[PDB]
């Protein structure tokens, strides 16, 4: 019956319960480091002259 | 008495995951990303317009060289696009005209399309014939198709409304892997950089990470209260980004198994059609049935811009693999180009 | 005195605003861009000549008493009046017949009334109306010889002669009134449901335009039958407020053609 | 200015709008019917005498115009997800078997199928993308419902009847009850037939339904209605 | 498989008129340009007529103009070259050439076998290929060279020409478009290199079957002018 599908979603939960996980604060760096470290590389954050703009030129 | 056993089992392992989750919440990203500068003001004008549909743009797909572009629409037309002289490469007569999702690969020489026929239409571009025609039809689904992800030529995940997700070989038309657990119309997919795993968002208002080798779900993340319409990953593979009908977004952090930020205001009550991130992850950009696109801020939640060109909803929204410029896709009919 | 100048600057300034915010409610707004709306289009544009520039010489016409500014220029106006006048009376025209295909050949007329047909009828409109009234006005004086019309006075030259008079008048008032008046009775004919309100609603629309239309452009046209039959029983403040009543036909259009689509009407008060 | 291939791809270019632009005006001058109604409504006669997974779409040709209807019964998806892709359609053709007056949901215990069918046409006639979308309602089975209310009253499905036990009386109740479900009267008409089975008859009453939708949308896009 | 046969051909007195056809299978025939070239009995490619997709578009060369017309039947798949007032410089095999054009797109990349005539008894882009002849031995890697009298580098970033291989016996074979790509079908050994006004292809691993003649071809502007003409040869 449905016991089939309990079982299944006990097993999956377990799975990803036992998963192991960093700090907030630490991923949230990574992302802020990430985001700092490609800044001059973002044409939208950053407007390229009008010179090197395909769209525009 | 199994089954009381089972969902109660179920339910302290939930209790679990939440705990861990608080755990691990030593800091916000709000806290950390206080003291650092804001990114102004983000001004983008429409540089081209792309006129020819003559119904309403379900999806458009940006190519890996960041210059021609598939769009799809609802009186049955695939077009391949130069966006840089607004050319029409190639127009498309589908045999379904109820398409939803369109797909660019990656090589460029194969294109997608899903819809409500539930087949996945694979189309090669590169003919002796010099046409466009029919590769291959993928069926399958039980459901409408919402989204299609090219990982090559050979190999593209779909995403239906019959609450599953699938890997196909495209050789052979058959489907490689199943993804099953979602108990939700799956409305969206991302692809990982790398392509070694995939995202999913659906109606039961939770996101999934799949592995696309090995067929299993590696973790869940809730937070919204509505359907999950739009799903994209941040830029190095490690956090992703979803839209959904609560008329907010949320940044989600792979590593950290929780919910970084918010994006959301007072203002807006409408629900989110699509959402993509920049070249370097700073500015997220979300679709909503406003007729507007929002431009936020992905470090500090802040709206930076707003990108006002359409007449009807902003069904879809791709920005190109060197972030020079961001495609809005409407239901007036209409592709814009804005940079 | 600045009486007669302010409820003539007030009536020149409602057509011209009324106008421009239907042909601005046509750029902007992208679901009035259809092929019914380029007539209005054409209509806006004759009703905005018509407020724009001849109220304004009609009214400073009446305020001086006399004709100050000239011969040229009166025979210039009087051309540019009634070309653009018998314009805005032909874009009626070709509004009801583009209305009674539309209503009585619902599946078909929409398909073949292109573009190119509207633009082709609008510029048949437009030439029709100059090729009547440009050269019977400009150029009448090289015909009989002398200008009859005495100096400080504008005036029709050709309204002693019957004959140029009566046709005229019935190509420019009495051919089309009657053409349009068959036309809307068989739309509201027509309008009925053959599988009421709807009926109701648009033979109220229909009464309305074509009262407006007939109260505007009868009393002029009787007074010019009035005048070719007795040349010396009519007084001018007559003739004025027949021109005057010919005049505020522009004004009144905006609200009788453009405003009876609530899409116009939400475009309207959103500027 | 331009070289000679991009000169060339330019004059391709235009080769598809022309293209696009004929095949957008062959695909304007199309009626789109989507037909709904719930299981067992009796669909499949209709689409049978019209016609001489996912969606299923027929195409006819009555009268020298040409109509595509499109069947969504095989989509067990949730609605709301795809319902606005039909939103510039034509009408809406809705089945109702009156014979499921009395009967119940296979699905659902005590669950009167009527009260389904009921729920269903409130749910997409006030929906938000079918306010001026008019609707065509066909109660079919009319011969076994004659049949049926002989023996069996029609007080089992609504308590609140009080009207005679015969076939007229019932019939206009039953139409007078999903007639009256319509919120936005004034925006959109509903019309009601009982299918007849015979010759064309079906096909007729959907031609003349689309000619006064046709009709009510010149007089619309006109500006006199 | 994609086939264009030319009919037609024959000996013509001077003065006379003939209609070339070129017959098209196994590709769509409407969405594609089609050009006719001629080749002299003992000299280079001659560009002569092109008619466009949708026939739009029909250009001629100087040497043709006002005699020779160039149509297309698309509901038979027909090319047909209606030459008028033959001279005896007209004696050539002309060869029927698909290019279609869209970005990314490799035009001349298929030609017909060509049909033999036989005639009885200054703004011109100058493409200019110095050696006429390069003896070779299999195995070693071998540079073809182009110089133009103009630049055929344009604004928007494209290198215009193309190179074209005519094996003894054969109708030519496209073996680089637009100066760098590769075309479709030609093995990896081939390599187009230039800037502007001077181009090289370089052959590496040459084997028996890349022996003939080597053509560059400019694309930027009408008339279209091939080289004279590189011939490897073994030995
Ligand atoms: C010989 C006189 C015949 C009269 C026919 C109708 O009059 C017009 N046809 S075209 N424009 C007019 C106008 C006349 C005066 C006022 N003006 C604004 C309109
Ligand atoms: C308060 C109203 C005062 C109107 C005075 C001017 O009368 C006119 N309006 S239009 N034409 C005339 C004429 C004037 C002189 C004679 N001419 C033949 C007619």
């Amino acid at each position: 019956a449905s016991i089939a599908q309990a079982r299944k979603l006990v097993e999956q939960l377990k799975m990803e319960a036992n998963i192991d996980r960093i700090k907030v604060s630490k991923a949230a760096a990574d992302l802020m480091a990430y985001c700092e470290a490609h800044a001059k590389e973002d044409p939208l954050l950053t407007p390229v002259p009008a010179s090197e703009n395909p769209f525009r030129e | 008495s199994e089954l009381d056993q089972l969902r109660q089992e179920a339910e302290q392992l939930k209790n679990q995951i939440r705990d861990a989750r608080k755990a691990c919440a030593d800091a916000t990203l709000s806290q950390i990303t206080n003291n650092i500068d804001p990114v102004g003001r983000i001004q983008m004008r429409t540089r081209r317009t792309l006129r020819g549909h003559l119904a309403k743009i379900y999806a458009m797909h940006w190519g890996t060289d960041s210059r021609l572009l598939v769009s799809a629409s609802q009186d049955g037309k695939l077009i391949i696009w130069d966006s840089y002289t607004t050319n029409k490469v190639h127009a498309i007569p589908l045999r379904s005209s109820w398409v939803m999702t369109c797909a660019y690969a990656p090589s460029g020489n194969y294109v997608a399309c899903g819809g409500l026929d539930n087949i996945c239409s694979i189309y090669n571009l590169k003919t002796r014939e010099g046409n466009v025609r029919v590769s291959r039809e993928l069926a399958g689904h039980t459901g409408y198709l919402s989204c299609c992800r090219f990982l090559d030529d050979n190999q593209i995940v779909t995403s239906s409304g019959d609450t599953t997700c699938a890997l196909w070989d495209i050789e052979t038309g058959q489907q490689t892997t199943t993804f099953t657990g979602h108990t939700g119309d799956v409305m969206s997919l991302s692809l990982a950089p790398d392509t070694r795993l995939f995202v999913s968002g659906a109606c039961d208002a939770s996101a999934k990470l799949w592995d696309v080798r090995e067929g299993m779900c590696r973790q869940t993340f809730t937070g919204h209260e509505s359907d999950i319409n739009a799903i994209c990953f941040f830029p190095n593979g490690n956090a992703f980004a979803t839209g959904s009908d609560d008329a907010t977004c949320r940044l989600f952090d792979l590593r950290a198994d929780q919910e970084l930020m918010t994006y959301s205001h007072d203002n807006i009550i409408c629900g989110i059609t699509s959402v993509s991130f920049s070249k370097s992850g700073r500015l997220l950009l979300a679709g909503y049935d406003d007729f507007n696109c929002n431009v936020w801020d992905a470090l500090k939640a802040d709206r930076a811009g707003v990108l006002a060109g359409h007449d009807n909803r902003v069904s879809c929204l791709g920005v190109t693999d060197d972030g020079m410029a961001v495609a809005t896709g409407s239901w007036d009919s209409f592709l814009k180009i804005w940079n | 005195m600045v009486f007669i100048a302010t409820v003539t600057g007030s009536l020149s300034l409602v057509t011209v605003v009324g106008n421009i915010l239907v042909m601005l409610s046509i750029k902007v707004n992208r679901q009035l861009q259809t092929v019914n709306n380029y007539f209005l289009f054409s209509l806006a544009c004759a009703d905005l000549i018509i407020g724009a520039f001849s109220m304004n010489l009609y009214t400073v016409y009446i305020i001086k008493g006399y004709w100050p500014l000239g011969a040229v220029v009166c025979d210039l106006w009087l051309a540019l009046d009634y070309v653009v006048s018998n314009a805005s009376v032909m874009n009626l025209l070709i509004i009801s017949f583009d209305r009674y295909f539309c209503v009585t050949k619902p599946l078909t007329y929409p398909a073949r009334r292109t573009t190119k047909m509207a633009g082709l009828m609008i510029a048949a409109a437009w030439v029709l109306s100059f090729v009547l009234w440009a050269p019977a006005i400009l150029f009448w004086q090289f015909v009989v010889g002398k200008r009859t019309v005495p100096d400080n006075q504008c005036f029709i030259q050709f309204l002693s002669n019957p004959a140029v008079t009566f046709g005229t008048a019935i190509a420019a008032f009495y051919l089309p009134v009657v053409i349009m008046t068959v036309l809307y009775i068989h739309i509201s004919l027509a309008s009925r449901s053959r599988v009421a309100a709807r009926e109701r609603k648009v033979t109220r629309t229909i009464f309305a335009i074509l009262l407006a239309f007939i109260l505007t452009w009868t009393p002029y046209n009787v007074m010019v039958l009035v005048n070719t039959f007795c040349q010396s029983c009519i007084p001018d403040t007559v003739w004025s407020i027949g021109y005057w009543l010919c005049y505020v036909n522009s004004t009144i259009n905006p609200a009788c053609y453009a405003l009876c689509n609530a899409t116009f009407k939400k475009t309207f008060r959103h500027l | 200015t331009l070289s000679a291939e991009d000169k060339a791809a330019v004059e391709r270019s235009k080769m598809i709008d022309r293209n696009l632009r004929e095949d957008g005006e062959k695909a304007a001058r199309e009626v789109k019917l989507l037909l709904l109604g719930a299981g067992e409504s009796g669909k499949n006669t209709i689409v049978k005498q019209m016609k001489i997974t996912g969606i299923v779409e027929t195409h006819f040709t009555f009268k020298d115009l040409h109509f595509k209807m499109f069947d969504v019964g095989a989509q067990r998806s949730e609605r709301k997800k795809w319902i606005h892709c039909f939103e510039g359609v034509t009408a809406i053709i809705f089945c109702v078997a009156l014979s499921d007056y009395d009967l119940v949901l296979a699905e659902d215990e005590e669950m009167n199928r009527m009260h389904a069918s009921m729920k269903l046409f409130d749910s997409i006639c006030n929906n938000k993308w079918f306010t001026d979308t008019s609707i065509i309602l066909f109660l079919n089975k009319k011969d076994l419902f004659e049949e049926k209310i002989k023996k069996s009253p029609l007080t089992i499905c609504y308590p609140e009847y009080a009207g005679s036990n015969t076939y007229e009386e019932a019939a206009a109740y039953i139409q007078c009850q999903f007639e009256d479900l319509n919120k936005r009267k004034d925006t959109k008409e509903i019309y009601t037939h009982f299918t007849c089975s015979t010759d064309t008859k079906n096909v007729q009453f959907v031609f003349d339904a689309v000619t006064d939708v046709i009709i009510k949308n010149n007089l619309k896009d006109c500006g006199l209605f | 498989d994609v086939q264009l046969v030319e009919s037609g051909g024959g000996l013509v007195q001077p003065g006379g008129s003939r209609k070339l056809s070129c017959s098209a299978s196994g590709f769509a025939f409407s969405s594609f340009g089609m050009h006719w070239v001629r080749q002299a009995p003992e000299k280079g490619l001659e560009w002569v007529a092109y008619i466009s997709s949708g026939s739009g578009t029909i250009y001629y060369a100087d040497t043709v103009k006002g005699r020779f017309t160039i149509s297309r039947d698309d509901p038979k798949n027909t090319l047909f070259l209606q030459m008028t007032s033959l001279r005896s410089e007209d004696t050539a095999m002309y060869y029927c050439v698909r290019s279609i054009y869209y970005y990314g797109s490799s035009p001349f990349d298929f030609w017909g076998q060509g049909t033999t005539l036989t005639v009885s008894s200054g703004s011109d882009i100058v493409m200019t290929q110095a050696t006429s002849s390069v003896p070779v031995t299999p195995g070693e890697s071998v540079s073809i060279s182009c110089r133009s009298s103009k630049s055929l580098l344009h604004s928007n970033g494209n290198t215009y020409l193309y190179w074209f291989l005519q094996r003894p016996g054969q109708s030519p074979q496209l073996l680089i478009y637009r100066m760098s790509n590769l075309a479709s079908g030609v093995p990896d050994r081939f390599s187009g290199s230039g800037s502007g006004t001077a181009f090289t292809l370089t052959i590496s691993r040459l084997e028996a079957e890349d022996v003939g003649v080597y053509y560059c071809m400019q694309h930027l502007e009408y008339p279209l002018t091939f080289g004279a003409g590189t011939k490897l040869e073994l030995k």
